């Protein structure tokens, strides 16, 4: 029988300019709604959204993944590991209303791409063609990673996303963005002083800050710094593992290398489980608002 | 000056959220990620001792006032190329007016 194959189907009559306008719609609302989450902005939660909708993928049977856009259903919407992402969906809802032709998958992942670039991150190539799928295609809860584990768990988990050691260290650098909320995850605090601008701070702070394993007000254990930063047990497991450590030091001294590696691994994350036809358009690279004179 | 005036109360909440993580303002304020901003007005860029600036910040040598600060806080890296201040920018004129109003009081 062979498992499902999700073929990229371009939105009828839409091209680069059309998707550029969706980009600008997302990028503009990012500026207007700049007071969200104590002026952190909707940036971080939008890339967390794109990661959680792509992180449901299973390489063994091509179930989950961002193709179906099945996060629009309650079963995935109310996943305990997806607490706080409602702000992200609510953010994109007027944008979906303005562009009703775009699929949920394409919109969610584009939100991911858009805010990284708008937060002065690397350019991330993005491909349209995702198609909505019925409610029965919505994957069960528990496919998203656990925060209270070690290096062995992380490496093993990301095997299901076809990610290697170099791929997961670069992706994890996104944890320099935003913060953990106690009422969402059971963890509290930012990972650095700059959490709405895309940098390599996650790797620097992981090597240069002194961390002490404590117990927060939710009785959970997290690594805290004297500066007031926090790291999840999985985050800290990157400098505990000798192979992960080497890559951490690499991205710490070379943000350029980090950017190019993140751009690769992030796109691959959003496109996992998608078959792009031979006739499919080459990946889009949207110019930023700053590159549009704004 | 094209800088009008804002709310020092709004600016206070704007500084504690978007500036405080890297900047102190009181006298004897400790050098953190960014330098202490006490008496930043009436002083050229990159001249507070104890802090390690970039070469571009020093060579800019701009006499800080409410106006050139507005340019800088709008887009930090365009006004001064090569700066290490990782900041998106105050893209709203009100937030600029509000914060500069607060800073002026705090930098006293
Ligand atoms: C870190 C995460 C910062 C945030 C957020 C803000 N600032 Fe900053 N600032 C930071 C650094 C690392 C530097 C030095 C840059 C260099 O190239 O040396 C600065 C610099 C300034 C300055 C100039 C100081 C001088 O010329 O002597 C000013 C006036 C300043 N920063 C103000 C400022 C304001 C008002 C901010 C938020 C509203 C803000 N900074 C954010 C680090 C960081
Ligand atoms: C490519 C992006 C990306 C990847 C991969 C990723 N995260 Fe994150 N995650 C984020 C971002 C961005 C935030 C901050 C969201 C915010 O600030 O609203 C976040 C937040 C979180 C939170 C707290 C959410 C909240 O609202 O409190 C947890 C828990 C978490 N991540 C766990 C993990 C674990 C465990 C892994 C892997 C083993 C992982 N994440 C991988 C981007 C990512």
């Amino acid at each position: 029988t062979t498992p499902l194959v999700h073929v990229a189907s371009v939105e009828k009559g839409r091209s680069y300019e059309d998707f550029q306008k969706v980009y600008n719609a997302i990028a503009l609302k990012l500026r207007e709604d700049d007071e969200y989450d104590n002026y952190i902005g909707y940036g971080p939660v939008l890339v967390r959204l794109a990661w959680h909708i792509s992180g449901t993928w299973d390489k063994h049977d091509n179930t989950g993944g961002s193709y179906g856009g099945t996060y629009r259903f309650k079963k995935e919407f109310n996943d305990p590991s997806n607490a706080g992402l409602q702000n992200g969906f609510k953010f994109l809802e007027p944008i979906h209303k303005e562009f009703p032709w775009i699929s949920s998958g394409d919109l969610f992942s584009l939100g991911g791409v858009t805010a990284v670039q708008e937060m002065q991150g690397p350019k991330i190539p993005w491909r349209c063609g995702r198609v909505d799928t019925p409610e029965d295609t919505t994957p069960d809860n528990g496919r998203l990673p656990d925060a209270d584990k070690d290096a062995g768990y992380v490496r093993t988990f990301f095997q299901r996303l076809n990610m290697n050691d170099r791929e997961v260290v670069a992706l994890m650098g996104a944890h320099a963005l935003g913060k953990t909320h106690l009422k969402n995850s059971g963890y509290e605090g930012p990972g650095g002083a700059a959490n709405n601008v895309f940098t390599n701070e996650f790797y620097l702070n992981l090597l240069n800050e002194d961390w002490k394993l404590e117990k927060n007000d939710a009785n959970n254990e997290q690594w805290d710094s004297k500066s007031g930063y926090m790291m999840l047990p999985t985050d800290y497991s990157l400098i505990q593992d000798p192979k992960y450590l080497s890559i951490v030091k690499e991205y710490a001294n070379d943000q350029d290398k980090f950017f190019k590696d993140f751009s690769k691994a992030f796109e691959k994350l959003l496109e996992n489980g998608i078959t792009f036809p031979k006739d499919a358009p080459s990946p889009f690279i949207f110019k930023t608002l700053e590159e549009q004179g704004l | 000056t094209e800088f009008k005036a804002g709310s020092a109360k709004k600016g206070a909440t704007l500084f504690k959220t978007r500036c405080l993580q890297c900047h102190t303002v009181e006298k004897g304020g400790p050098h953190k990620v960014g330098p202490n901003l006490h008496g930043i007005f009436g002083r050229h860029s990159g001249q507070a001792e104890g802090y390690s600036y970039t070469d571009a910040n020093i060579k800019k040598n701009v006499l800080w006032d409410e106006n050139n600060m507005s340019e800088y806080l709008t887009n930090p890296k365009k006004y001064i190329p090569g700066t290490k201040m990782a900041f998106g920018g105050l893209k709203k004129e009100k937030d600029r007016n509000d914060l500069i109003t607060y800073l002026k009081k705090a930098c006293e």
